[PDB]
């Protein structure tokens, strides 16, 4: 997962 | 009285990602393929502060690709989390500042506008159909664009962005429409220090105007406070 | 559950409340040493409040020196509910998390107040003088950095300018219920103003380089 | 008073  | 209307549910829109814009991190690609890729591929989106599991304040009622990027309609309808924040709002000269040109003051929402100013998704890694998990309020996103308007009325936020099109808010209309007890497990201290890991970001302020300026909420009328 | 006890005990702040050295770029904030001589000298403890609300006092000056650059101020907070209330909020600061530097050990409560907080402002007159000293997260006067610890002999040693002299007025000094009237919530409300203090982090460096807290170890998150 |  990526979290911006 | 006028805090039972200031604890109501509040919207809060944007853009999740900026097609336009090239992120600085390869993790932060996105492109137009992917997304409506994975639209296609899939039960609403939490909406949560900060990516805190315990801090869901919400839900997100409508995603949709456009033109310019990927823009998602959202809600705050915790009640717990509305509370705190209208606490918080009445400790605020930000707040008591007032709302600008003739938007009526509405402390709350101007509140979650200073706080929480940019929108940062939370999808995985391109490098099984669940592609996205949340979205998140933050006081800035990562991806560039990302500026959060919140409003007491869905309507009157996408209308916030001239990009949208008038076709682009008949999907997400009848998204947020068809979709129509309090997932909060967190608190006042929480998002307090949550707070200060905020005034530590660096180029807060500048991203922020940048991002206003792009997405051409420069140019109308809200309750972002950057 | 211990671990608590030692967690919200005092902390000590340190810092200077104006500069000599350094022109106000606003007149009303001119505060020349004369100035601060006699005013030290015409006049119990100045109470410690949070960004100048008199409702969120927690803790007092414990001691006032005016030195060879500046007015340098010592003071102690020891609100049971605010340092309480600092301890919950601790807990869930990523930048706590990180911990302090070289070897110092992590201080949850001070780091916390150390990034909160990095800034200490005056509040005097355009007899009593000096009104309050203010807990904040940048001064609009220079080189107002503020330095927090356990110990006042610690703290007040993490300032270069100051000579054993020096240390020597303050110790005197420093060594001679609940007065915080508000709550997490107003925490809170006071953060988000923080956030939109124009280049709150540019003046936060220039302040501890000239104060040359630079050259220390600390909690400064600064 | 003035207030920094």
């Amino acid at each position: 997962v990526d979290n911006a | 009285e006028q805090q039972s209307q200031a604890v109501a549910p509040v919207y809060v829109g944007g853009f999740l990602a900026r097609y336009d814009q090239s992120p600085d991190e390869a993790r932060l690609l996105l492109p137009r393929d992917v997304v409506e890729h994975w639209l296609h591929a899939q039960v609403a989106l939490p909406l949560n502060i900060n990516h805190d599991d315990t801090a869901v304040v919400g839900h997100v009622a409508a995603m949709q690709s456009v033109r310019d990027g990927l823009f998602c309609l959202g809600c705050v309808t915790s009640p717990r989390f509305l509370e705190i924040v209208r606490r918080a709002s009445e400790k605020s000269e930000l707040v008591s500042r007032g709302p600008v040109s003739p938007l009526q003051p509405d402390k709350v929402v101007e509140f979650l506008s200073g706080s929480y100013a940019g929108l940062s998704l939370s999808s995985r890694r391109c490098d099984e159909t669940t592609p996205f998990k949340h979205v998140a309020l933050c006081s800035v996103g990562r991806r560039r664009g990302t500026l959060a308007v919140y409003g007491r009325d869905p309507e009157w936020v996408t209308q916030r962005f001239p990009d949208l099109t008038a076709a682009d808010r008949d999907g997400l209309r009848a998204q947020w429409q068809r979709c129509g007890g309090d997932p909060f497990r967190s608190d006042s201290y929480g998002l307090l220090g949550n707070s200060v890991d905020a005034l530590y970001i660096r180029e807060r302020l500048p991203k922020l105007r940048y991002d206003k300026q792009l997405v051409g909420v420069t140019e109308r009328e809200s309750y972002v406070k950057a």
